[PDB]
């Protein structure tokens, strides 16, 4: 009856998280709706072949390392099923449970829109279509090729040649398995990924503890249980004393609310930018540096976290580096006007205990010097730094 | 409650267009309340015998809000007399007759329904033409079929529609000679008088109680074809009312000519919250009842009659308490 | 010695009986209630929290509320469901699946309204639109699926740019021009 | 101002062309994309290789090498654009040369003009 | 003066005798109450 | 504000404020202008 002529406190409240709660629905449809590919392949058991990413595989539903990264992290389970008789028993109460206050404060915890299996679903089918996106405007098409195949083409794109990747297939495969095989040892406390969604689970049982932390607090009052003051106080003094309780609850829900509507509201520029992630480095190769990982990007895999998105990004990390001496061009001395520049790649000088002044081609990202023939050259307009060469003319320029 | 049934308009102002919540008096939704009906007395022939009421007059009720009565709701129809249920009959409207106090007591023998020192009574006379209230302390006459004397059952009130209901004068007297032939109006105090004009249709009729006295309300002055109550009347009562009782009346009507008289219903008045819809022309056609059940919390919350839809949190229940544990001591025990 | 054993946020939690047994106490719970509603047909379903159908009735006469009644739930009548979200009350299993619903219950469940009197509405769940499969090859070939027909679509986007500029006249907003209040 | 090459960005499917108007706190864009229906699966090659010349080699640009089936020669190899199934066929203007992989396929006859 | 204008009530306002170039919302003007109307119900006369 | 220069004057003496006087609005004194924005003093139209 006194919090009665409160008037429409409570239903502006409720009203607040009932919205705050449909645009997180929408927001989930709408970040699954841009997730899901129109075509894939089938995930068969040893998907990837000379590459072990068995770990990424759907145990016959969730992945290997999405069920080690859900059991890493410390999340309260909450019912969503029979979870009310399950705090009926309760034994002891394991830390101020927060799952068991629900009943006892007067909040609830709600469902996910997706069930485990769905999301799942949306993951693996996300994984099944990264290899065949397309090297030609790969946006209406499919091709069905094999993980090696698309990791070769990825690795080619970035300045290693093709006589390379030939002959260091099992070298190259190896060196991914390796990266790739690490990561299970990876989830500790260095881990700066796995410390945010850490910080992600807190910040909810942060939210969850100050609701339920507020309900021993007296506002300036004889007690903090309304039933007690009632058994001991009379109508007059009774009536200040729960007045003083119930506007300092409404204070606490509002500040709650408050808090809850900025951390929503940052929840869908976060989502936004996962969006983006998901369309830049996981469904094509990204020549933009930083944006995925370090190094140069080649692959990237997503699986479900407690509350977003856990990406991993396979980049090539170059090292033992050395110097050597290239040109910008050459021109052939006879005819100055017939110059060649290299394409992905640059001409350096060779040693190979040969003729002197021997140009070979090397490709931009791995040493490894080449032929210079019209397959990694082009064709271009003289210039005052080219060099111009008498003998041994590269066939291009003969 | 969606056709407005049974609400006092807010008596201090008006609305026109809107939708607005309310805290008043008013009923539960979906209350039946207590019903009342008013039957003809034995006759023989041509001659009325005796009285035929129930034991209303036994059935004293708590006040502790006011209440509201639905006058006429089975008028125009097909329905029977109650001394003569195989006898079918246009049923007309009636009206009630209240006598309310601050004190309760048994009569001569025994038999509960006295009221002591100052008892208010709203009783109707002119064979439906009028009202009449007063203080008019009640003193039981001793006297053969009488309160305070010999073989007493119940009082009641009665009008004779061969002499009293005649076209050209309505006896305006002939109730309240019949109440005085019971009790002994005594140190009697304001005795007012309101006029109604005879017709078919139903109405509503309430009463309050607040430190300016006990308030009237009706639907006849104002809302005719609508029923929102309105103030009429205002009474010197202060004393706090407690309990209050029907008076049973008889129509002493001849054997071969009688009527059926629509049962009225009564319905207590609580202090809750309403979400009211005010039209153009002011008058409060629909209403809802904020808790009644979840989808009423769900209107009076976003107060409109249509909610988006979805999926809305409402309020729980709470575990009743089985039973009490309790844990003491003695004072030590006496030495003997 | 010291009876009562309390929490870290002064609850009591334990109890030494006269008896010479040790008792925990909790606190009574409250069964968590929510109303699936849909307008366009005036259906509506009742959702018991996280609860597990054992503890609730059609009358709930054992707990107690401030709402008067619960609703209506008519001539249907049958026993309570048992859903992976909770109890409901007033939903028929269905075993259909949808492609979007207007209503979900939670984790994959819509109530699915009797739409075009309106019956119950039905416990639906949502489907996984699965994409076209490709199979690969064996082989130096490789399957490839491409369109042989398109259409153009217009995809609506608003972005807000500004807010309404609005200035207040504080002395007037809070004394309305009384010389008193100045 | 651009098309833009991004999946996602600017609308579904494949961004063509964007207008923008005026709204009330702001602007409405409205993205026209390209959407893709009746799909249908064919056999493509990585590329194509002369048998008689095995170093002479050509991949296709912006599109696919599909095995036709137009009533004709025994494996045909025809060339479809990346974003809709018509065959047409090979020539300098939508084949580039590469170096020979294992994956490529060594013809002997019929030999499209690139390897001639 | 703070009360003297407009000027003078931003001079105050940002208390300075500097104030920055633009366009500032100051205190607007009320309308005077230029009648007065009465309601009532009375008539009681004194019987000589 | 958004006023249409029939209800000001030079003066305003018909409403009431706590500020004491208006602007100087020297020697010039033109009638008031009506802009698209509303009444305006102190201005001249340009129509540059």
């Amino acid at each position: 009856q006194l919090l009665r002529e409160y008037g429409q406190f409570c239903s502006k409240i409720n009203q607040a998280l009932h919205g705050a709660n449909l645009r997180q629905d929408d927001s989930v449809r709408n970040l699954f709706a841009s997730v899901k590919s129109s075509q894939s392949s089938p995930i068969i058991p040893g998907f990837g072949g000379d590459f072990n990413l068995t770990l990424l595989e759907p145990v016959s539903a969730r992945s290997a390392i999405e069920d080690l990264l859900f059991d890493k992290v410390t999340i309260a389970d909450p019912g969503y099923m029979q979870g009310y008789d399950d705090c009926m028993q309760q034994g002891p109460a394991s830390a101020r449970d927060l799952i068991c206050a629900q009943y006892v404060a007067g909040y609830k915890v709600l469902p996910p829109l997706m069930d485990v299996n769905m999301e799942a679903a949306y993951t693996s089918s996300l994984l099944g279509s990264i290899a065949g996106v397309g090297w030609t405007a790969g946006l209406s098409s499919f091709a069905a090729i094999p993980f090696a195949q698309s990791i070769f083409y990825r690795l080619n794109g970035v300045g290693i040649t093709q006589q390379v990747l030939s002959e260091n297939q099992k070298l190259i495969a190896n060196k991914f398995n390796q990266a790739l095989g690490a990561m299970q040892t990876g989830f500790t406390t260095t881990n700066e990924a796995f410390q945010k969604v850490q910080d992600a689970v807190n910040n909810n049982a942060q939210a969850l503890s100050k609701l339920a932390s507020e309900l021993s607090n007296t506002f300036g009052a004889i007690s903090a249980s309304i039933g007690d003051i009632i058994q001991r106080l009379d109508p007059p003094e009774q009536d200040a004393q729960i007045d003083r309780l119930i506007n300092g609850r409404l204070t606490t829900l509002n500040a709650f609310v408050a808090q809850q509507l900025v951390r929503s509201e940052s929840a869908a520029l976060s989502a936004q930018l996962a969006k983006d992630k998901v369309n830049e480095c996981v469904k094509a190769q990204s020549k933009r540096s930083g944006f995925c990982g370090q190094g140069t990007h080649i692959v990237s895999f997503v699986v479900n976290a407690p509350n977003g998105l856990y990406f991993m990004h396979v980049g090539y990390y170059p090292s033992n580096h050395i110097e050597v001496v290239s040109a910008y061009g050459l021109c052939d001395a006879a005819n100055p006007t017939n110059c060649i520049a290299p394409v992905n790649g640059y001409f350096i000088k060779t040693n190979n205990t040969r003729i002197v002044d021997e140009w070979s081609y090397t490709g931009s990202s791995f040493y490894a010097p080449e032929p210079i023939t019209s397959l990694n050259t082009k064709y271009v307009a003289p210039q005052v730094t080219y060099q111009n060469i008498s003998t041994n003319l590269p066939p291009p320029l003969l | 409650v969606s056709k407005a049934d049974g609400i006092i308009y807010p008596q201090g102002r008006t609305y026109s267009n809107i939708t607005i919540t309310y805290q008043g008096l008013f009923p539960y939704q979906g209350d039946h309340g207590d019903m009342y009906v008013y039957s003809a007395g034995h006759a023989t022939g041509t001659t009325p015998q005796k009285l035929f009421v129930a034991n209303y007059s036994q059935d004293v009720k708590q006040f502790a809000n006011g209440f509201v009565v639905r006058i006429g709701a089975a008028a125009n129809s097909t329905g029977t007399v109650i001394i003569s249920p195989s006898t079918s009959a246009t049923i007309r409207k009636i009206y009630p007759a209240f006598m309310l106090g601050s004190s309760v007591g048994n009569f001569s023998d025994g038999k509960m329904g006295r009221f002591f020192n100052h008892t208010l009574v709203l009783l109707p006379d002119g064979c439906g033409t009028l009202l009449r209230a007063f203080y008019c302390i009640l003193e039981p006459r001793s006297g053969n079929h009488c309160p305070a004397g010999n073989s007493y059952t119940s009082f009641a009130t009665y009008h004779t529609p061969a002499t009293d209901c005649s076209d050209g004068n309505y006896n305006r007297n002939a109730s309240l000679n019949s109440f005085k032939e019971y009790f002994n109006l005594r140190n009697c105090t304001f005795m007012y008088t309101y006029n109604i004009t005879e017709d078919e249709i139903l109405e509503w009729f309430g009463i309050t109680q607040t430190a300016q006295g006990v308030h009237l309300f009706s639907s006849r002055y104002v809302d005719l074809y609508g029923g929102n109550m309105f103030q009429f009347a205002t009474l010197p009562v202060y004393d706090t009312i407690k309990y209050y009782s029907i008076i049973p009346h008889s129509i002493r009507s001849i054997q071969s000519d009688r009527k059926a008289w629509a049962a009225f219903y009564v319905y207590k008045l609580q202090p809750l919250t309403f979400l009211l819809d005010f039209s153009v022309d002011g008058y409060i056609r629909r209403a809802i009842d904020c808790g009644f059940n979840d989808l009423s919390q769900l209107h009076c919350s976003y107060e409109s009659f249509d909610v988006e839809s979805g999926v809305y949190s409402v309020s729980s229940f709470e575990a009743k308490p089985s039973g009490s544990v309790v844990e003491q001591a003695e004072g030590v025990e006496c030495d003997f | 010695q010291q009876r009562f054993v309390y929490d870290a946020y002064q609850n009591l939690v334990g109890y030494y009986s006269d008896d010479g047994n040790y008792y925990c106490l909790r606190a009574c719970v409250s069964v968590p209630v929510s109303v699936i509603y849909d307008k366009e047909t005036k259906t509506h379903a009742t959702l018991f929290g996280s609860v597990a159908c054992e503890h609730i009735s059609s009358t709930m006469s054992q707990y107690s509320r401030s709402t008067r009644s619960m609703l209506k739930r008519r001539d249907s009548t049958y026993g309570p469901l048992q859903t992976p979200v909770g109890c409901v009350l007033g939903l028929v299993n269905s075993s259909l699946f949808v492609e979007d619903c207007k209503l979900p219950l939670g984790q994959s469940l819509c109530a699915l309204p009797d739409t075009p009197v309106p019956g119950e509405m039905r416990l639906a769940s949502i489907a996984f639109n699965h994409p076209i499969q490709v199979d690969q090859l064996n082989s130096s070939y490789f399957k490839l699926s491409i369109p042989t027909n398109f259409s153009f679509g217009v995809t609506q986007e608003y972005i807000q740019t500004t807010i309404q500029k609005v200035t207040v006249d504080c002395k007037q907003y809070v004394c309305n021009g009384f010389q008193k209040c100045e």
